[PDB]
């Protein structure tokens, strides 16, 4: 995922 | 949540914990929620967006702890995720940025009302308070941007509503910030949100009432100066929750 603040939680890399 | 204050569920018992099982069977906090109904907990489309699958999910009512046992708490799996269709991320803001997720038991049970567990109540229509007014967050995100953890204890703070004019000044958030959208920050930014604490509530005493005005959606780092935490505007959104529950 990615450690980019708010909004970025849960997030998948592709 | 940067700063605050350590506080229980009991303090916070309409706050839902959002966990996702992986395969190998390893469960991680994903995000904040907010119980509005015994069946329906509202959070951040964000949160879900690239794991759409709701049998991935686990929703806890009645927890002070993140990975400890809380006791009157009540565990829930997904029956339906509802996210918003109109969904999108531009490089800060988030956009229509809400979900609603419909929990019930093992048993086919929704949530039992209890000295932990309880409503939030929705906003009428257009009626948000004045900037200025203090609200409250509540969450398991992050204490300090250095951390690779979460508090293992609930936190809570308080913050001031800022005006829509404030927060769209070039060094806040320009035209980037929408009348969809709630700024809200600390006058000293030395508390905020921070990331896992998507999808929590921004509660605000209004008319008496605690209400549920606006839901953890973005923001540039965590107590940054000039960078207030954004808020999804739950009161622009009454007739979308009305229709999809």
């Amino acid at each position: 995922g990615n450690a980019l603040g708010r909004g970025c939680e849960n997030h998948r890399c592709l | 949540i940067i700063g605050g204050e350590f506080t229980t569920i009991e303090n916070q018992p309409w706050f839902a914990a959002i966990y996702r099982r992986h395969r190998g069977g390893s469960v991680t906090y994903v995000c904040g929620g907010s119980l509005i109904s015994p069946c329906w907990v509202i959070s951040a489309t964000h949160c879900f967006i690239d794991y759409p699958k709701k049998e991935d999910y686990i929703v806890y009512l009645g927890r002070s702890r993140l990975n400890s046992n809380t006791q009157g708490e009540m565990k829930f799996e997904v029956e339906n995720l509802i996210l918003h269709k109109d969904y999108s991320a531009d490089t800060l803001a988030h956009h229509n940025d809400i979900a609603l997720l419909k929990i019930r038991s093992k048993e086919g049970r929704c949530a039992q009302p209890s000295r932990t567990i309880q409503t939030i109540a929705l906003p009428s229509m257009y009626n948000d308070p004045q900037f200025g007014t203090s609200c409250e967050i509540t969450g398991f995100g992050k204490e300090q941007s250095t951390d690779y953890l979460y508090p293992e204890q609930l936190k809570m703070t308080v913050v001031k509503l800022i005006s829509h004019r404030e927060c769209q000044q070039p060094h806040y958030y320009g035209s980037e910030v929408t009348t969809k959208m709630l700024c809200a920050a600390d006058p000293q930014w030395k508390t905020d949100s921070c990331q896992g604490d998507s999808g929590g509530p921004l509660v605000c005493s209004l008319q008496g009432r605690m209400t549920l005005t606006g839901i953890v959606s973005w923001g540039r780092g965590c107590a940054l100066k000039d960078k207030p935490g954004v808020y999804t505007r739950v009161s622009h959104f009454l007739p979308w929750i009305r229709s999809h529950t």
